[PDB]
């Protein structure tokens, strides 16, 4: 990595004291992990951020997020862990980010979309229409050989990362390191993430004169599995990303479907 | 007052409340007003009230029109945020709040709100918008002072 | 009580003003005499003019011989291609000044090209070319200028007459709220 | 539901200002609305019963209470408030009225009680008498400038000395003052602009 | 390819007609609403210059993306930093084909024609300009289409040996444009006394999506062009118009 980074994660050490009060709320989720191992021997490392000290610490940083965040959410996501580890060192796993957000200009309804909107911070509202149902997948794979000792480990991840994008790998099944070996894929250890696809469409209260309604598809990860029925009114923010090939790959109208890569699903009643 | 502009905008209602009791109401329950009690004022009624009491009538507690609800959504985009949708008038009451309270925080905000809005008061009026439904009243009579002299300039250029 | 806008001029009166300023004529009836005239109050000289010689008139009766063609409208020191051409590459290396401006600018341009189109070197895209074009490289730096504008002070060095009466009432109006401002919060 | 009838008069107003605004004349001004005024007019005759009323009970019940003072600080109010709202009212249907006698009447009738501002009914009784004698108060002021005898019209500037004047299907041949114009319908002219201005304006001949 | 733009950059500049001229002020107010785009009566082109509509009759497909970027080199003339390719849109009357006979002459012709909407489509993404970047070797570059044929006209290369097509498309950095779908039926006063209604699909671009409400009364003028999927026969095409310049009546 570049000096891109280097001055990019420092920034972001400037937010612990300013606003401090997010400091004291990652130590009470290292009570409730330590308070139920006292009982045993629940809660997520999600981080409610509000989009409001930004603006009076760094008007070219708060400006830098809703215009590419595919360039400072990966930032400020691994700087959150360092101070995440340095503070509580007791015990011996992303901590991702949530952005509460005082919503933007980027507050637009599922029917206004898809032109100039794409790799920004959208906040759609609307009524959920397919609820999907829920799979695993695969994130690290830590393989084990007994002949030889030592663990190893292999990394795997899809077009549907977190925010960017990368050669993609597809990991089928790690195996016959270099000697003569069968490694064995040791459950348990390899991590396994929750899935959810649901669709939202747009509201028939504010909708124009009569036409079809226009939806669009949210992918849910790793917090928010079951946690909106069908038939409810939601508001979401996400990033619009827009994944998959045009038809130029396969060498032959249609293309380049998009989603939105949720973090907040928020249920509203109104 | 001969303007109608002044006269319109003492109408507004505040959420204020007492500190006496008073043995009359011309508004209606119970003539003895009790203490503690909140009520909605016009303008024109609690802007005196304030004043005439060491301790006035009426605690003038602040409304939802300045709560930090509104002002934080005009620091991020001044543009696109609607104005005719608070109430109707912004710009002739945040006069009259400012005189009454004396705040020196508010006047480095609706100063940067108007400057905002006055740089795309200008590029549409050069002669299939939406920004005759989201200005405020005080600026409409800017924008057909404005775009009534570049219309006058452009007819007389040719012919 | 005028009432259509009371505050501005319209731009039918800033044709009167800019006609009366004098510029020169190379007339074609003489009435010198050898060895009946006109006795205005304003200008009440020149009574005595040759065929082919020039002299200075003002110029609102300067537009009145060029309508029964005893008179032609010469060129001002401007309409030139050879001369605004140093008045347009002023402009792009200078990105803060107003070149220069005669203070007839634009209104000039109107009244000479509409009646007297016979009498410069070719105003077909040479003439229309550079007054549009130097019309919108001035307009540009106008509309940079009001981002910064204030509440006690503002320079506006070299202007003309027609485009600061359709500015007025843009300008006006909101300096006097920020004004009302600035000093009701102290 | 105290000031309420404050808030709907001047609303009323409202709209006849942007009747003369944008483009066109306030000819026919609508109405003078009468129904409005009685009920606001009830309200501070009874606002002054109330105010005698504690008159009388100050000096022999009350007797100099300062909580009794707030009531002479609150219905002093309500009539202040009621007359802010009954004279921004009747000033602006005042300049109106004020500029319809200053452009189209006295421009070459010299007399023109009628055939001008046909609604002689929207206006009250004390409005009609007001505007009328406000006509005789211009007559003075153009009997000692000699400028031009009725000053009024034409506040556009002068060009083009000499015009093209085409008749607008109004026959009559009419004019007496410098000569007469056997005026028939559809003929053109080619007349200087000190003759017709008097006549440009009665929507009477079209073309300038 | 090459001098073309600058027979065209002349022709936004200096068409004059008696007093004020039009394609610098229609250039210009089009860009402080942030609109981008431009109107070219189709009749102003053949009165300034005959060879100019000789190229552009002839062989539309291959010019109108050359006027597309004679536009861009204009309004950097007027502006002085994002401004994007400019969309032509223009109109005309000539004569109106009818629908029912379009024959295989008119492939690649500039056509205008009249009807009944039916239906639209959903929203979708088209790309403009593009980052490549190879897996082996990662070198990185851009390819920039600006050029409209639906389903593949230009793609990626197969070398900057390394393997068969060894290219991926970078999310993070490109630009997307809208498409629309409509279909378009014919007016029933030709009527088909023994036929039924046929009906045709367009294709629209960034500017004219989501102006024409179903049921209404259009004229469209296109390019008759043709596409070959198999979403029946043996080298079988399929016909669809590339609208650009939607003159629809008043909605009323």
């Amino acid at each position: 990595p570049d000096a891109v980074f280097g001055d990019r994660v420092r920034r972001f050490q400037e937010f612990l004291d300013t606003f401090t009060s997010y400091r004291d709320s990652v130590r009470s989720i290292q009570v409730y992990n330590s308070n139920n191992a006292a009982n045993y021997n629940i809660l997520p490392h999600r981080i409610i951020i509000s989009l409001d000290d930004l603006r009076e610490f760094d008007r070219s940083f708060w400006s830098g997020i809703l215009v590419e965040p595919a360039y400072f959410i990966p930032p400020a996501e691994k700087a959150l862990t360092d101070l995440a580890d340095s503070m509580d060192d007791v015990p011996h796993h992303p901590w991702k980010l949530s952005f509460k957000g005082s919503f933007g200009a980027h507050a637009l309804s599922p029917r206004t979309l898809t032109a100039q909107h794409l790799n920004k911070l959208v906040s759609v509202e609307g009524i959920v229409t397919k609820t999907s149902l829920v799979r695993p997948k695969l994130i690290r794979s830590v393989h084990y050989a007994a002949k030889t000792g030592r663990f190893h480990y292999r990394d795997y991840t899809d077009a549907t990362t977190t925010l960017t994008t990368r050669i993609p790998t597809p990991a089928i099944y790690p195996t016959e390191d270099t000697e003569g070996n069968k490694l064995t894929t040791e459950y348990g250890y390899s991590t396994f993430i929750d899935h959810q696809r649901i669709t939202v469409q747009e509201m028939p209260e504010m909708a124009p004169a009569g036409q079809l309604p226009r939806s669009i598809d949210v992918i849910l990860d790793d917090d928010l599995v079951d946690k909106t029925k069908p038939g409810d009114r939601v508001n979401v923010v996400g990033v619009f990303k827009s994944l998959g090939a045009g038809g130029m790959n396969q060498s032959n109208l249609i293309g380049f479907k998009t989603l939105i890569l949720g973090n907040t699903v928020y249920p509203l009643h109104a | 007052y001969y303007d109608i502009d002044d006269v319109l905008a003492d109408g507004t209602e505040f959420p204020c409340k007492f500190q006496y009791d008073i043995p009359g109401l011309g508004y209606n329950p119970g003539r003895p007003i009790t203490k503690n009690t909140k009520l909605s004022l016009p303008l024109w009624l609690a802007r005196i009230l304030a004043i005439v009491g060491p301790v006035p009538f009426v605690e003038l507690l602040p409304p939802d029109m300045f709560s930090t609800k509104v002002m934080n959504a005009i620091k991020t985009d001044p543009v696109a945020l609607d104005l005719h949708s608070i109430n109707s008038h912004f710009f002739s009451l945040a006069i009259k709040w400012i005189m009454l309270f004396s705040e020196k925080e508010l006047a480095n905000v609706v100063s940067e709100l108007l400057l905002q809005r006055a740089q795309e008061l200008n590029h549409h009026a050069s002669s299939t918008s939406t920004f005759l439904l989201k200005l405020e009243e005080m600026e409409k009579e800017i924008y057909k002072k404005s775009h009534e002299s570049y219309k006058d300039t452009k007819r007389w250029m040719f012919k | 009580l005028p009432a259509h806008l009371q505050q501005t001029f319209s731009p039918e009166e800033i044709q009167f003003i800019v006609e009366n300023e004098p510029i020169k004529i190379f007339p074609r009836i003489t009435t010198r005499q050898k060895i009946w005239q006109l006795i205005t109050t304003d200008d009440k000289a020149l009574n005595n003019m040759v065929a082919m010689r020039s002299t200075e008139v003002v110029l609102w009766i300067a537009l009145l011989l060029k309508q029964q063609s005893k008179c032609s409208i010469v060129a001002p020191q401007w309409l030139t291609t050879k001369e605004l051409d140093r008045k347009i590459q002023y402009e792009k290396t200078h990105p803060d000044r107003f070149s220069e401006l005669p203070w007839n600018w634009l209104v000039l341009a109107r009244i000479l090209f509409n009646k007297a189109k016979d009498d410069f070197h070719d105003p077909i895209h040479e003439l229309r070319g550079k007054i549009q074009d130097l019309r919108e490289i001035r307009q540009i730096k106008v509309l940079k200028g009001l981002k910064y504008l204030n509440e006690s002070h503002l320079q506006l060095d070299n202007l003309s007459l027609l485009e600061i009466n359709e500015l007025r009432p843009f300008i006006t109006e909101i300096m006097d709220k920020l004004r009302e401002i600035h000093t009701a919060s102290l | 539901m105290y000031g309420d009838l404050g808030n709907k008069l001047v609303l009323e107003a409202k709209r006849t200002k942007q009747l003369y605004a944008r483009s066109n004349q306030d000819v026919n001004l609508p109405m003078y609305h009468e129904d409005i005024i009685r009920n606001i007019l009830k309200e501070v005759s009874n606002l002054r019963k109330n105010t005698e009323y504690l008159k009388e009970q100050q000096q022999l019940g009350m007797l100099d209470d300062k909580v009794a003072k707030c009531q002479y600080f609150v219905t002093l109010l309500c009539m202040e408030r009621n007359k802010r709202c009954l004279l921004a009212y009747q000033r602006l249907r005042t300049d109106i009225l004020d500029s319809m006698a200053w452009n189209n009447n006295g421009l070459d009738l010299m007399s023109s009680i009628t055939f001008s501002q046909q609604d002689t009914n929207n206006l009250s009784h004390q409005e009609q008498e007001y505007l009328k004698e406000y006509c005789d108060l211009i007559t003075d002021l153009k009997s000692g400038d000699l400028v031009d005898i009725d000053l009024s019209g034409s506040l556009v500037p002068p060009s083009d000395v000499f015009i093209d004047v085409r008749v607008l299907k109004d026959a009559g041949e009419i004019q007496t003052e410098y000569g007469v114009f056997n005026l028939i319908k559809d003929s053109q002219f080619f007349v200087r602009q000190s003759d017709v201005e008097r006549l440009i304006q009665q929507g009477y001949l079209q073309k300038i | 390819n090459t001098e073309i733009i600058k027979s065209f950059k002349n022709f936004i500049l200096e068409f004059r007609l008696d007093s004020q001229f039009i394609y610098r002020d229609q250039l210009r107010n089009n860009i402080l609403v942030k609109n981008y785009s431009l109107t070219v009566n189709m009749e102003h082109l053949i009165g300034y210059n005959e060879d100019i509509y000789k190229k552009l009759s002839d062989e539309p497909s291959d010019i109108i993306p050359l006027f597309e970027t004679a536009i861009t080199q204009v309004a950097k003339r007027i502006s002085i930093n994002s401004l994007p390719t400019f969309q032509l849109i223009l109109n005309s009357n000539a004569n109106q084909i009818p629908l029912r006979d379009l024959d295989s002459e008119h492939v690649s012709k500039i056509v205008r024609l009249s009807g009944i909407i039916i239906s639209t489509s959903v929203l979708s993404s088209r790309a403009t300009y593009l980052s490549i970047m190879c897996r082996n070797c990662r070198h990185t570059t851009s390819i920039t289409i600006n050029n409209f044929n639906t389903g593949n006209t230009v793609s990626l290369p197969r070398s900057c040996n390394c393997g068969p097509d060894p290219y991926i498309i970078i999310h993070e950095s490109s630009k997307f444009i809208d498409q629309q779908f409509l279909k378009l039926q014919e007016i029933p006063e030709l009527v088909p006394v023994g036929e039924m209604p046929r009906n045709l699909t367009m294709t629209c671009d960034r500017y004219l999506t989501n102006k024409v409400i179903p049921g209404t009364r259009v004229t469209i003028v296109g390019i008759y062009s043709i596409y070959n999927s198999k979403n029946s026969g043996v080298a079988i095409r399929t016909p669809y118009i590339k609208i650009l310049g939607i003159q629809s009546d008043v909605e009323t």
